[PDB]
RNA sequence: UUAAUA
RNA sequence: AUUGGAGGGCAAGUCUGGUGCCAGCAGCCGCGGUAAUUCCAGCUCCAAUAGUGUAUAUUAAAGUUGCUGUGAUUAAAACGCUCGUAGUUGAAUUAAUUACUUUGAAUAAAAUAAGGUGUUUAAAGCAAAACAUUAUGUUAAUGAAUAUUCAAGCAUGGGACAAUGC
RNA sequence: ACGAUCAGAUACCGUCGUAGUCCUAACUAUAAACGAUGUCAACCAAGGAUUGGAUGAAAACCUUGUUCAGAACUUAAAGAGAAAUCUUGAGUUUAUGGACUUCAGGGGGAGUAUGGUCACAAGGCUGAAACUUAAAGGAAU
């Protein structure tokens, strides 16, 4: 509640109905309570409690860094880290932080266009640290063929057939998740044949309510 | 060499490069049949001359009871664990044993000190049931 | 059933490729007709020519871009 | 880059997009011939003949005029070099630095050089042969190379 | 090999041994079919495994090609008459979509708990095994038994 | 030295579309460029090109639109059966529907689909999504 | 200027 | 109804009795110095199940042997540098062989894939029957087209990319 | 070889001093022989300056415009990488293939033993195994 920014009181007054509409212009994300309006009932899952340590004259200072996943099982995730001193705030502080990290995951069809659309349109490559993850579009039958680290992720996104391919220090849980949140990140920035047409002009809803967010 | 016609020099060099696997190259030379114990036998027979207690390593106390065997095939003489708890009671001397390696950990494994092979009949059944 | 596409991505009005939706630094700019450019000609210091270009490809300006970088 | 050291470098002639001649050129084939005709009996190479012409006669390229090249046009007269030209220049460099290191027997990069050089020899030697430009009974020795090339 | 009959295997034992995510997954339909062990989960999976092997290899051919032609009407003949996949959907990309529920509505222990013959799939079982229920003509044992759709009607007490 | 002309060719088409550039030049022509090209526009990967006569082995110069991902030559080109086919384009292109190969043939050069309906295989050139 | 070890 | 386990990898006990850096467990990290989640037992449940542990070896994991497919500044790894034969790779260009490619010929089965067939299902077998209530008739019944298949060899249509042309 | 210092000092400090350091002829063939970055070729973001040319202007030297070759330098929100950092590449690489050669496969044992070969010699080139061990190592906080 009490929103400060434009997309905060637009969304408070129920004026942009879809999260779309917000990836469609590249417009940032600044509440969390943005992505509860628009994604409500998401579902949630800890990857998990790596717990750091910085060394200090009376001794060690250990915080708890938590990976949350996020995101609706129709084609949005959210991936989001915050370290702290609990581990029931720091698991707080990082759901937050998945919220304002929701990504468009664009998936498509394997041979043919009958069902519904189930894996990944084409190649992608996850581009973390030494860790690097490729997904590669599966017919319908086979599950996530995935890490178990990944295989959580991709649940959550709505890719319910995929083939995978791993490269890097795996064993490193962080980058594990990232380089897959990296992958599925430029899924809608790879362009395919499909996407060639310009399509119609839309109005940005910044410029259309620009009149009453003033008033 | 990575022409269509550069068949010989890339078949070639795989054949020296593979020279350099540790774990393929053990396997291959001439020494399993004459620096092996055991042999390429899974399991081996032998004759039970005195019982050892092998203390062990720095990070770790006690003693390790086991068995020294000598064995059939070969004649050579080795250590052999004895597996569980107060097995050693049960295990007779100028008898005839059952030693049957180990994992094989870094090597050696599980008595420390140097010991890689494990007694898994003492004549009888097994130092298991026993 | 369902529409397969979550939403039809724009594209850049001088590189003619998508917006992505992490992409923080791609404008729209309104002349009172409507002009993207991607965060990665921006950042590059060329988004300022580029525009020159489709500025005088629409008629906004004359006698800004010569002859032989009409293109 | 040159064969043999990294050195790089583009220094080249640019021919103009029109192989017939120019039209300001009167002089015909007759005159062109037997003005290179008059130069090879002098002893001057080929590279030279051509530019001769150019420089003097205004005739900068003979195949724009002639039809033929410069070597093409000897060989028709019989006034080709039995040795080919570049050939000869390169047994040229090698008996000069042979001549000075048999008195400068410390120089040690002469010996460098020499040997470049005659790497050039047989590369050129070989090819020639695979032309039959060189009879296959040819071959490059120190001890005859200073007489023929003299 | 060193004898001269054949013999094939019917189940595959899983990668990973231990997983939490599986574990539940495999009691609900243990639960919900009333299966002996995971042995039996197993063949279905290795069962199904094979059509969906054979239906992905034809839909990588051209749409005419005569082996596409020949293999994809009998798998899909096959698959009609055994009462997997109905008669609507003629389109080898069906196949793909088949899950291992669908296998195991068609053993005999499931038609005859759903044709009421039995209280609960567990008597359904007893009854199977007693030589207690017949189909068509012979009596069966097998609860494994795949009725196929011809034979569907044909079920009753013995 | 020059080893592939195509190689080199392709390498600028490529860097050239990184950068977002309008239109690129080619030094050396070929046929084979040519033919490589053809196909391309035969897709709308790019705009035209037009082909200038030095007397040298002229220059090509193609005008992109935002289109070509990546177009790249593949190095010794192997002598692909017709049921090797697919082989190629589960390892080279991204997916099913999206991009073409380039192979050449009897038949002149032609892209995986039309040599598939044409019944004949031959060396493999490159692709482009 | 000299200043080793746990 | 047994086999192995209950600290992590790895599903399962921060239950109770003894043991006190001992006995031991421990494939790896490690647990045990008297309040042991890891020893020895009792109870409970975890996995598989008429099977389940151990030991050695093959394969996958191993993109840790690389053609697809690795790395070489600092982690291991660019010859001190140049010349050089075999080998490998070689600019654009033209309106007899070989290589390449498409079809075949010919080629033992068994095996692999795959067609049919209710061995009660199934692994099998290549037989049995579906119905004709079957001697009769489908019937002179099925034999999967059963396809493979690489490296060579034979024939055929094409000559783009290549080698020797001469 | 002396003299200091020190617990000792065969060393650092001071004095003397042989081989050597220098030239000629012949061996040796090794270096942190380093840019720790093989050779050739294509594409490639902004600069300012410099070395040697060519070409206009301004009266060899110097100030400027263009262009070719060379050793370098600065900026980057971009590309790459584990990072340091690289940008006349260490870029154009899971969207993996421009051409060729050499080398590496956890740390030790060990560049050791033996065998072969070269050298007057020291040594150089090629070069293991047994056994041992869960780490050794790289960049950064």
């Amino acid at each position: 509640w009490t929103p400060v920014t434009k997309l905060g009181r637009l969304v408070k007054d129920g004026k942009v109905k879809s999260i779309d509409q917000i990836f469609e212009f590249g417009i940032k994300i600044k509440e969390y309570q943005i992505v509860d309006h628009l994604l409500p009932g998401l579902k949630e899952e800890v990857m998990t409690m790596q717990s750091v340590q910085k060394q200090t004259s009376a001794g060690q200072r250990t915080r708890l860094k938590a990976y949350v996943a996020i995101g609706d099982h129709n084609g949005h995730a959210g991936l989001g880290v915050k370290c702290a001193k609990e581990v029931a705030e720091a698991i707080k502080g990082a759901m937050i932080q998945a919220k304002l990290a929701m990504v468009p995951v664009r998936r498509g069809y394997w041979g043919a266009t009958i069902g519904e659309v189930h894996t990944v349109p084409c190649k992608l490559t996850g581009a973390c640290g030494s860790v690097r993850v490729r997904l590669v579009p599966a017919p319908r039958g086979t599950g996530i063929v995935a890490a178990p680290t990944p295989k959580k992720f991709l649940i959550l996104a709505g890719i319910e057939d995929v083939f995978t391919q791993t490269t890097g220090h795996t064993k490193t849980l962080g980058n594990f998740v990232k380089a897959t949140y990296d992958a599925v990140r430029q899924s809608y920035g790879f362009q395919t044949k499909d996407l060639w047409k310009v399509g119609g002009v839309k109005q940005s809803p910044m410029d259309k309510y620009a009149k009453i967010l003033a008033e | 060499a990575r022409g269509l016609h550069a068949a010989r020099k890339m078949l070639a060099q795989r054949r020296a490069n593979k020279w350099a696997d540790k774990e393929w190259k053990k396997g291959k030379l001439v020494t399993r049949y004459k620096c092996n114990p055991l042999g390429t036998a899974s399991h081996a027979k032998g004759l039970v001359q005195e019982k050892l207690g092998i203390e062990t390593k720095q990070p770790n106390s006690g003693i390790r009871k086991c068995v020294r065997v000598r064995l059939l095939k070969n004649g050579k003489k080795i250590t052999a664990f004895v597996p569980r708890d107060g097995s050693l009671n049960y295990v007779n001397e100028n008898d005839e044993v059952l030693i049957s390696g180990f994992g094989r950990r870094g090597h050696a494994v599980g008595d420390i000190p140097g010991v890689r092979f494990k007694v898994v009949c003492v004549a009888g059944v097994s130092l298991w049931g026993l | 059933n369902k529409k397969i596409e979550l939403y039809i991505p724009r594209h850049c009005s001088v590189t003619h490729t998508l917006i992505a939706a992490d992409d923080h630094a791609a404008v729209q700019i309104l002349v009172p007709t409507v002009y993207t450019v991607k965060g990665s000609v921006r950042k590059d210091g060329i988004s300022d020519h580029s525009l020159n270009r489709q500025f005088q490809k629409d008629g906004f300006l004359k006698t800004v871009v010569p002859k032989n970088m009409m293109i | 880059g040159r064969m043999y050291n990294p050195g790089r470098g583009i220094s080249r002639r640019c021919i103009p997009y029109r192989r017939s001649a120019p039209s300001w050129l009167k002089t015909s084939t007759l005159e062109v011939i037997d003005e290179m005709c008059k130069l090879a009996k002098k002893g001057i190479a080929p590279s030279q003949i051509g530019a001769i012409m150019r420089d003097t006669h205004g005739v900068g390229l003979v195949k724009s005029v002639t039809g033929s090249k410069v070597l093409r046009i000897l060989k028709l007269a019989g006034l080709a070099p039995k040795i080919p030209e570049d050939l000869y220049f390169l047994m040229k460099r090698a008996v000069s630095v042979r001549k000075h290191l048999e008195k400068n027997k410390k120089d040690k990069d002469a010996k460098y050089h020499l040997i470049l050089i005659e790497s050039k020899i047989h590369r050129l030697t070989r090819y020639y042969k695979s032309a039959k430009v060189l009879e296959a009974s040819f071959k490059y020795d120190a001890n005859t190379a200073s007489a023929i090339v003299s | 090999g060193r004898c001269l009959r054949n013999h094939s295997i019917t189940y595959k034992t899983p990668k990973v041994p231990y997983e939490r995510e599986r574990f539940d997954a495999e009691l609900k339909l243990v639960g919900q079919f009333g299966l002996k062990n995971k042995k039996e989960i197993q063949r279905v999976h290795y069962m199904l495994g094979h059509m969906r092997t054979i239906a992905k290899v034809m839909l990588m051919k051209d749409a005419k090609d005569p082996k596409r032609l020949l293999e994809g009407a009998a798998l899909l003949r096959r698959l009609h008459n055994l009462g997997i996949l109905p008669r609507d959907q003629n389109k080898l990309e069906f196949v793909l979509a088949l899950k291992e529920e669908n296998l195991l509505e068609r053993r005999l222990q499931t038609l005859v708990y759903r044709k009421g013959f039995a209280k609960s799939i567990h008597h359904a079982r007893v009854l199977i095994r007693g030589k207690m229920i017949k189909v068509g003509k012979q009596v069966v044992d097998v609860p494994s038994f795949l009725v196929r759709v011809e034979s569907e009607p044909l079920i009753q007490l013995a | 030295v020059r080893v592939n002309v195509l190689a080199d060719a392709l390498k600028s088409i490529t860097n050239a579309e990184k950068q977002g550039k309008r239109q690129v030049m080619i030094r050396p022509a070929s046929k084979v460029i040519c033919e490589f090209l053809n196909v391309m526009m035969k897709h709308q990967y790019i705009t035209d090109y037009t082909v200038v006569d030095t007397h040298r082995s002229g220059k090509i110069v193609v005008n992109l639109n935002g289109r070509l991902n990546k177009c790249a030559v593949i190095s010794p080109r192997f002598n692909v059966t017709l049921s090797e086919f697919d082989k190629w384009e589960a390892n080279l292109l991204p997916s099913r529907h999206f991009g073409a190969l380039v192979l050449t043939t009897s038949y002149g050069i032609l892209d995986n689909t039309e040599a598939r309906a044409k019944h004949t295989g031959g060396r493999i050139l490159g692709f482009f999504y």
